[PDB]
């Protein structure tokens, strides 16, 4: 959960279009591919941070949903390296294999 | 069409270092050189018209060279070509792009173009196109 | 990717039909872990398009090596060049040119001679009357089987 | 059929003129005899 | 387009010298048979003008001029010698047409015949012999008002308002082939399209007829208020411009190409479009209101299809009923447009009597204007 | 309470979104409409051009 | 003076604004390609972008714009400048400057039913929300069929036998519940609506 | 000296037409590996602890 301040009443709010990766459903794996899509931690290489736009009376407010990889990229920058306790918290949040 | 067919025999693979690209599947400077080596400046002019968008001012210099009786640029363009070649083409990765300039601009008599001229007729033909008879003192003696 | 770029459906139609149906039932992990004959036959079909439709194999033989960090993908490409020159020698009518391209085809087989079907190559030399390469390659195919005496 | 011989002389000059009016100065690159080139110029210059 | 979009006419005493950058640069100088010719001649006052017809040669810097004495003169940029053509049958000259794909052949329309002059292109004698003048005529095809060669040089057409059949001539076999239709009037003017696939034929009546040069078919255009006065084809032959006497309107009619087999039909769209209005407007000038508008008496297009010249005639309420030259910039693809360029003006007291473009001018276009002073001007348009 | 913005000078960047395209293309394939001089298609005018021909 | 509506259309890289009778559009990522349309004389009540049915329009008409007023429902064609059919160019934005056609491709009267939302399916069926609790559709085609107009409006809330019910029994037991929203499921071919009173 | 050329068009390829009236192979549908609790329950079955039905 997160909040942010917005200048002026939200005259509009939208996503921007999804890139989706085609599921290569063949005569072999057709019973073995989920009809549903995988969660972002599974697709955060092939798919960018999911893009959004809000409009107020002041203009556009452009932003993205951050992936676990963009959250890691933020922590590697906030700790200025590959170590620091926030990266050691990220490994305890996602678990060591997914981190 | 003869020269483009001869290139399927003497260049059966693309050489890494040739410049300014291709026409019909064959390198522009090789197509120009072997059309000139078989005397057909009209066949060479077809390549120079086909590849105009890469060749630029070389089309205008080739058309100056085509409209004198004696295969000559004016001293007001031959020495442009000498001042271009000595800055951009002497130490180039395309030896056809060297040889065609060494001919048309009568320059680097000190180079035999031997990455193109393997033989005594091609040595004679190269140096005979490089001949002057004329005491134009604007020419430096190292090109003369 | 290279098979997609060289118009795929052509190269797959050159295959033996037993492989054309195997290609539909092998999974990517079978093709990566277990197979060798579908991948070798797809390379051989890509090269047979070049040899039949008369591009020079040298450029595709080199592209097949950049895409490999270090692997076998070399002696099949040399054998393919040796074969390109041999199949061109059959159409070539200048005798000088035919003996030249045979004294080039021979030098490609003389690299890889431990791994050559010498029966087929020396029968394919008989089919061009190149008995010279039948003496030479058959010695270069004994010489390297016993390099110790 | 009595005047058809004047039609043949008229059509032949229009046929040569048609080709000189579509190729123009590109005809100077065409390999031909020196008397034929000297006539081809007279069909470029409109002298016939 | 409309006259309320033109730039002002040049100030009273200046002459238009040339077009450059799309602007017109100025300076201080550079019935009986006879009344029936005067009703249908291309010249705005054929009965009092010194100059009855002008025609360029279709490839060279040679031109022919018919005069009030029924001479035809020939001028050439490489000759100070000017041939004077006068036959015993040469009377009330109405039209001139040079043969394409020939250095040496000129057709002349007369009150009693057509004259085909042969002129030796190297040996231009001051008065060529009356043997160098082949005579063509047919009982009832008199007077001849207009002449039109096919672009391929092998056929000639002739018009007469008395005769309900266009006459096709082979000048080489000396044959005559009438194209008779079933009532309406005779023929006033004739215009080939540049492809040589189509022909416009106008009449004294509120009807024109377009024809096909392959199967010699005819397509009829009868929903007009007045006569079709003049017109011009586009350089591709895909469009025909025309004007109607009593209407201040430039119409356009399209003809798509024969992407299909097996029928001779002329093939126009089912109607025309209106593209320019010539109604009675004002324009503001440093010299006050000028008033413009009237009826389009002649129209001529450049070989390049980028300049249309229109010889408007004012009504006797607008500039005393003087004729005026309008210049339009044209576009033919993807859309057909008429943009204004400006107003072409001559010597103070001259009136434009005839207009035509040069067929082979390697620097944009060149407009020949014949003036009531008897002067000819040649106004280049650089593009 | 918020503060209001101010203005006084004016310029221009905005264009028309609809281009004034001078071709009646509503029907795409056939062209031209209710108006203008027209082609002699009818059977009555063609029967006239066999019997009388005005 | 009287009305303002502002929104986004992601699949064209443009935002939009209306002021009374008029509509304006610009790129939401920079403020660029700002352009407007004046071809009206009545207040805009709803706006919608549409993905067109294939084969009914020309290949430059990649999208349609739909507008609705108190009186009419206007349909315009959207297109893009100078996107030539080459190769060897990367994916860098819909900067081929956007253009409307000046010709209304269709128009269709409201019934006097005010419209408050417009949307479409991935197969180009255009749906509209009426103040009278109604879903509507634009049942458009290309040709003029002998018993089928080129374009027409249809209502999906007013059952086909409703003309047999005296309107005195409607104007005594009905009270406007405006459809304020339509949502569409192109993944299952389902359509949903939501009203003011939350039906 | 006339080196046996194709005259203008002469070719005779042994692979011409060939044709194949039909072909096929066994469909790969294994009942998993390690068979946890064994492979079949409520279809016509193969491997329950109830090895009966007919």
């Amino acid at each position: 959960q997160m909040t942010a301040g917005v200048d002026g009443h939200s005259w509009a709010l939208s996503a921007i279009d999804e890139l989706k990766v085609d599921k290569i459903i063949t005569p072999l794996n057709k019973d073995h591919i989920p009809i549903t899509d995988s969660p972002v931690v599974v697709q955060q290489h092939m798919l960018p941070p999911k893009k959004f736009v809000l409009l107020s009376a002041q203009g556009s407010l452009m932003f993205h949903k951050l992936r676990p990889v963009d959250q890691l990229r933020h922590l590697l920058v906030s700790n200025v390296g590959g170590d620091g306790e926030e990266i050691e918290r990220f490994f305890k949040l996602h678990q060591e294999d997914q981190a | 069409q003869l020269v483009r067919s001869f290139l399927n025999i003497k260049l059966p693979a693309p050489l890494p270092g040739l410049q300014d690209g291709e026409v019909e599947g064959h390198p522009v400077w090789a197509l120009i050189y072997y059309c000139m080596r078989c005397g057909d400046l009209l066949a060479a002019s077809q390549v120079v018209n086909r590849a105009q968008h890469q060749l630029g001012e070389f089309k205008t210099w080739f058309q100056e060279y085509m409209n004198s009786k004696d295969r000559r640029l004016s001293p007001a363009t031959e020495n442009k070509l000498r001042l271009h070649y000595r800055r951009a083409l002497r130490n180039n990765t395309d030896p056809y792009k060297r040889a065609v300039y060494c001919i048309i601009g009568r320059c680097d008599v000190t180079d035999n173009q031997s990455e193109v001229a393997d033989k005594t007729e091609d040595y004679l033909w190269l140096k005979l196109n490089q001949v002057c008879f004329d005491d134009d003192g604007t020419s430096s003696p190292q090109d003369r | 990717k290279l098979l997609c770029e060289h118009q795929f459906t052509i190269i797959v139609a050159e295959l033996q039909k037993e492989l054309q149906e195997q290609l539909k039932i092998t999974t990517f992990k079978d093709l990566v872990i277990r197979d060798k004959e579908l991948t070798g036959a797809l390379i051989a079909s890509l090269i047979n398009c070049y040899i039949r439709d008369n591009a020079a194999v040298d450029g595709i033989s080199l592209h097949l090596q950049d895409i490999c960090p270090l692997l076998y993908s070399t002696d099949d490409a040399i054998c393919s060049k040796a074969n390109e020159l041999l199949q061109r020698s059959r159409q070539v009518q200048n005798k000088t040119e035919k003996e030249r391209m045979l004294r080039e085809s021979l030098k490609e087989y003389q690299k890889i001679s431990n791994q050559v079907d010498l029966s087929n190559v020396c029968a394919q030399y008989r089919q061009v009357r190149f008995y010279e390469g039948v003496v030479e390659l058959s010695l270069t195919a004994a010489e390297k089987k016993d390099p110790q005496g | 059929y009595k005047t058809l011989r004047f039609a043949f002389r008229a059509s032949l000059k229009t046929a040569i003129y048609r080709i000189t009016t579509t190729f123009g100065e590109h005809l100077n690159a065409v390999q031909a005899s020196a008397e034929h080139q000297k006539r081809l110029q007279q069909f470029l210059e409109f002298k016939e | 387009c409309s006259l309320g979009l033109f730039p002002p006419p040049p100030p009273r005493g200046q002459v238009t010298l040339y077009e450059h950058n799309n602007e017109l640069v100025t300076g201080s100088s550079y019935l009986r048979s006879e009344d029936l010719i005067a009703e249908f001649a291309q010249v705005t006052n054929w009965s009092s003008c010194c100059l009855r017809v002008f025609a360029w040669h279709p490839h060279t810097n040679k031109f022919a001029v018919a005069l009030l004495d029924d001479s035809v003169r020939v001028y050439n940029a490489s000759s100070t010698i000017v041939p004077s053509l006068k036959h015993r049958l040469q009377r009330n000259v109405a039209s001139l047409a040079w043969k394409p794909l020939s250095a040496s052949v000129l057709a002349v329309a007369c009150q009693s015949c057509i004259l085909i002059w042969t002129l030796d292109p190297t040996s231009l004698s001051t008065r060529p012999s009356s043997g160098c003048a082949q005579v063509l005529s047919h009982p009832g095809h008199t007077p001849v008002t207009s002449l039109a060669w096919a672009p391929s040089g092998g056929r000639l057409l002739s018009a007469s308002p008395v005769d309900a059949a266009i006459r096709v001539w082979d000048v080489s076999t000396e044959t005559c082939v009438p194209l008779p239709w079933f009532r309406g009037g005779g023929v006033t003017n004739l215009l080939w399209s540049p492809d040589g696939s189509k022909i416009l034929a106008t009449t004294p009546s509120a009807v024109f007829r377009v024809w096909e040069a392959q199967m010699w078919t005819c397509e009829r255009w009868p929903t007009l208020s007045g006569r079709c006065q003049t017109g011009c084809w586009s350089p591709d032959g895909s469009r025909l411009l025309f004007t109607v006497l009593g209407e201040p309107l430039i119409y356009s009619l399209s003809f798509p190409e024969r992407c299909g087999e097996g029928k001779g039909c002329v093939g126009g769209a089912k109607s025309a479009t209106i593209v320019a209005d010539l109604s009675e407007t004002t324009i503001q000038t440093p010299d006050g209101e000028e008033r413009l508008g009237g009826e389009a008496h002649s129209m001529v297009w450049d070989p390049s299809g980028e300049r249309l010249a229109v010889l408007m005639k004012g009504k006797p309420r607008v500039q005393d009923g003087k004729p005026v030259i309008l210049l339009f910039r044209t576009r033919n693809s993807p859309v057909f447009e008429l943009l204004p360029c400006g107003i072409i003006q001559g010597e103070p007291g001259a009136q434009p009597q005839l207009i035509t473009f040069h067929p082979s001018f390697n620097k944009g276009a060149l407009l020949s204007v014949g003036w009531s002073t008897g002067r000819i001007a040649h106004i280049p348009l650089y593009f | 309470t918020p503060t209001q913005p101010g203005s006084t000078p004016r310029i221009s960047t905005m264009r028309p979104l609809a281009t004034a395209y001078k071709a009646s293309t509503s029907d795409y394939q056939v062209i031209s409409d209710r108006q203008t001089p027209k082609k002699d298609e009818s059977l009555v005018s063609k029967a006239m051009e066999y019997m009388f021909g005005w | 003076q009287c009305n303002c509506m502002m929104g986004v259309f992601p699949p064209i890289s443009r935002a939009w604004l209306t002021i009374d009778s008029d509509i304006f559009m610009w790129n939401y990522e920079d403020g660029g390609d700002l352009a407007y349309f004046d071809g009206l004389s009545e207040t805009i009540l709803a706006v919608g972008l549409v993905k067109p049915k294939a084969g009914i329009f020309q290949p430059h008409v990649r999208h349609l714009l739909v507008l609705a007023t108190p009186v009419d429902i206007v349909i315009l064609g959207l297109s893009y400048a100078n996107l030539q059919t080459g190769s060897g160019v990367l994916n860098d934005s819909l900067s081929g400057g956007m253009q409307l056609l000046p010709d209304p491709l269709y128009s269709l009267p409201t019934d006097n039913t005010y419209l408050l939302t417009i949307t479409s399916t991935d197969n180009g069926r255009i749906f509209l929300a009426g103040k009278d609790g109604c879903l509507y559709e634009v049942a458009y085609q290309a040709e003029a069929g002998w018993f089928s107009q080129r374009c027409r409006k249809i209502n999906h809330s007013k059952s086909s036998l409703s003309f047999l019910v005296p309107s005195l029994l409607q104007f005594t037991f009905s009270e406007d519940d405006p459809i304020l929203q339509i949502a569409i499921d192109n993944s299952r071919n389902i359509l949903y609506t939501r009203s003011e009173k939350g039906v | 000296s006339r080196r046996q050329p194709n005259i203008s068009v002469m070719q005779s390829p042994l692979v011409g037409v060939t044709s194949t009236p039909g072909t096929g192979q066994s469909m790969f549908s294994p009942a998993s590996i390690g068979q946890p609790r064994k492979t079949t329950l409520s279809p016509a079955q193969l491997d329950p602890f109830y090895t009966q039905g007919d």
